[PDB]
Order: C-alpha cells, then sequence, then structure tokens
C-alpha cells in the first residue's frame, strides 16, 4: 500500500561478464525492517507483505534504470539488490525474490535479473578485476563452451557407418550401388538432404 | 501426464532424503541416470540442478582452479539452464557476509540460477518441488520407434531428457534434416556446445 523502501543509490560493478551489465542498487531497509516486527503478529501475512513490498521494488528500481542514460542493448541486465540489513536469512530472501518474480508479467520481470545480497564496506568492483582466480574462470568458460573434447565420446565413425546402411537399407540401395552413392555425397549432410529432398 | 525428471546415480545416497519426499507425488517419475555432469538432477532437456557447499567454494584444486570451476563449466556445455543450489551454514551470514555476493558475481551469468539454501533437506525438497512445477514435463509423444536411433543421440552425450525432448517432434532423420536446415525449433533443443558437435558429426567426409 506503500513503498518502505529506501533506494539510496545506483552503481555498475564494471567488470563482471562481458555479455551482462550488473547494477548494484543499495537500499536502506530500517523502515520495512521495522513494519516486520513492529507490526505483524504471523510469518504467513508478513511473508505476504514482504513479497508485495519485493514487487515494488522490482518494478521502481527496473523502471529507474531504464529512464538512466544506460544502454542495456543486447547484453543481458543483471541488478543486484544490495540490502543495508537483511534482518533474516539470505535463504529466505532468495525464495521470497523468486516467488515475487514468479507472479510479475510486466517488462520487469522479462527484461531483467535479480539477486540480493548485504552491504558491507568492501569494494566489488575492484574485488572483480583483482581477483585471478574470477578471470580464470571465464576464460576457461569461454573455452570449454566453444570447444568439444572428441576423447570423451566415441567415434564419430561408428556412428556414420551406423547411419549410413540405415539410410541404404530404408531407401532400397543395394551394395553393389554403396559405392557410387557414397562418392556423390561427401558426408551426412549431404547423403541426408539427398535422400529426404 | 507423468512429469519425470532424471537424478544423477552417483548423487542418489547423499539425495536419499531428497528423493523419498519427492516421489511422494504419485505423478512424478524419477529416473536414475549416469550422464556426463556432477548435476544431481536434471528437471528437463536443458535444466540441470547442482548443489554444491559455500564452504568449499574457494578451496583450490591442484591444478590452481577453484572447487567448482570445473563442474560449473562442464554443465554450460550440456544446460542452457544451470541452477547452482549452495547450501551454506546460517553463520556465515553473520560471520563471513561478503561470500554472498562474491559467489553470486562468480558466477554470475544469464544461464546461471543461483540460490543459497540452508543445509536442511527441507529446504533443496522445496526448491526441487519447485523447480518441477515450473520446468518439469512429460513425454508421451514418440516420433521415433527404433530404438538404435535413440543410442545414436544417446553416444553423442544427450541426456536421456533431451533424446525424449527430440523424439518427441522429430524422428531421428527430421532432426537431422531440420539441423541441416537450422530451423530454429530444433537449433533451440541445443547448447552451442551441443550443437558444434552434432554439426561435426554431419560434416565429416568419408
Amino acid at each position: 500500500s506503500e513503498f518502505f523502501w529506501d533506494v539510496q543509490k545506483i552503481q555498475e560493478i564494471s567488470n563482471v561478464e562481458e555479455h551482462s551489465v550488473v547494477k548494484c542498487v543499495t537500499v536502506n531497509t530500517s523502515r520495512l525492517i521495522s513494519q516486520l516486527n513492529e507490526e505483524l503478529q504471523d510469518e504467513e501475512s508478513g511473508v505476504n507483505f514482504i513479497v508485495t513490498q519485493l514487487q515494488l521494488l522490482i518494478n521502481n528500481v527496473y523502471e529507474k534504470i531504464q529512464k538512466s542514460p544506460g544502454v542495456p542493448a543486447h547484453r543481458s541486465l543483471m541488478i543486484n539488490l544490495n540490502f543495508t540489513r537483511l534482518k533474516f536469512s539470505i535463504a529466505y530472501w532468495d525464495i521470497l525474490l523468486e516467488r515475487s518474480l514468479d507472479l510479475i508479467n510486466g517488462p520487469s520481470k522479462t527484461g531483467a535479473r535479480y539477486f540480493i545480497t548485504e552491504v558491507t564496506p568492501v569494494d566489488r568492483s575492484r574485488y572483480v578485476e583483482n581477483n585471478q582466480y574470477f578471470l580464470a574462470f571465464k576464460a576457461n568458460q569461454r573455452l570449454t563452451r566453444n570447444s568439444v573434447d572428441m576423447d570423451e565420446f566415441i567415434d564419430f565413425e561408428i556412428l556414420i557407418k551406423q547411419i549410413i546402411f540405415d539410410l541404404f537399407k530404408k531407401n532400397g540401395i543395394p551394395d553393389q550401388d554403396f559405392e557410387a552413392i557414397l562418392s556423390r555425397f561427401h558426408n551426412l549432410e549431404s547423403l541426408v538432404v539427398a535422400f529426404n529432398e | 501426464e507423468n512429469k519425470c525428471i532424471a537424478v544423477n546415480e552417483n548423487k542418489v545416497i547423499e539425495n536419499q532424503k531428497v528423493i523419498q519426499s519427492l516421489c511422494k507425488n504419485s505423478h512424478l517419475d524419477l529416473i536414475e541416470q549416469s550422464y556426463f555432469g556432477e548435476c544431481d538432477f536434471i528437471i528437463n532437456h536443458s535444466t540441470c540442478v547442482y548443489k554444491i557447499q559455500a564452504s568449499r567454494f574457494m578451496q583450490l584444486r591442484n591444478n590452481g582452479s577453484l572447487h567448482y570451476d570445473k563442474a560449473v563449466n562442464d554443465l554450460l556445455t550440456e544446460f542452457q539452464r544451470v541452477i547452482i543450489i549452495v547450501e551454506f551454514s546460517e553463520i556465515i551470514q553473520d560471520v563471513d557476509p561478503d561470500l554472498f555476493w562474491k559467489i553470486k558475481l562468480y558466477l554470475l551469468n544469464s544461464r546461471v540460477d543461483v540460490f543459497f539454501i540452508h543445509e536442511t533437506t527441507d529446504f533443496f525438497i522445496d526448491w526441487m518441488k519447485y523447480f518441477i512445477a515450473r520446468w518439469a514435463f512429460s513425454y508421451n509423444d514418440e516420433k521415433e520407434k527404433n530404438i538404435a536411433n535413440a543410442d545414436i543421440l544417446l553416444d553423442l552425450g544427450f541426456n536421456i531428457l533431451l533424446v525424449r525432448k527430440i523424439f518427441q517432434t522429430y524422428s531421428l532423420e527430421e532432426f537431422f534434416m531440420a539441423i541441416i536446415k537450422e530451423e530454429s525449433k530444433a537449433v533451440k533443443m541445443l547448447t552451442v556446445s551441443q550443437m558444434t558437435r552434432l554439426k561435426k558429426l554431419l560434416t565429416l567426409e568419408w
């Protein structure tokens, strides 16, 4: 019914992940927290209040970021809801944030990802650029996504022979014709197309 | 319409209390599978769930990487969605609250969902039911009748639900043909790495 968050400022964490933009939003939760303990008798009743407050925050913060001269463009937008105080366990916040996102259908759900953390004095943009293990993890991530370890699989030739004999069997092709046909089409791509088009 | 997920053969006993609860659902089939990956469960053709410990995240392997580095990168080869469940002791939130954002930034990726949970079984059971309800499927249709053709997809390393999902819409040949024509429905079933493995198979010249 009212906005109990105090959204203080929006900053970028500059060097997280090349295909995403990461925004860090400092939210003062003191006002929200005093609503809970002062005026909420039961957990069930308070859960629904937090969910509602979370949808208000998500909508407010997404909207603010879209008016601000920051072009997500092709890159994924991830929004870090950085709470001055969590009060309860991060694990309940992760549940409640996911459940709140599950109810929203507007653009703030489909246009961004969110996660909650607690404010600390440590500078995170410095950490991301100083941490070598992090750098090594991303380089290895892209190397493994764009490479195939062929040893982990069995010989492709075994599979190709299987498909060939099936096609030939399927399409009424005698052994005395195998040679001419394999000399016309030089891989499964050509062979399969020649049989279905 | 019985929804179906797969459990990693190596993590059954670790997850045996989870499994006992999930299987109370008379509308869920849990298939034990041997598959590439350290993930505990496979929710659908391209979604896995992988439980790690926050307390081990910064331990160094002999080859200089961090504990879960290669496991996570391997899963990103086979799953469009890699869900990471991070068990942590509640004490961390008071004694070491920087670990939460470090882990989430370290793993930050549009194909990776990271959720912190306490070390209790209830938490993992409840997330699992949430994941089943949101992302699992039944696989009642079958346009491929020859089991050897399924062996072909299995030998390419496709998990059994990716095979069932493919064989829901295509026979093997149709799937080959639809990938060769880059029809989007076939292409979007696969990761980049699965797509390149397959093109190698279709492109190798005798």
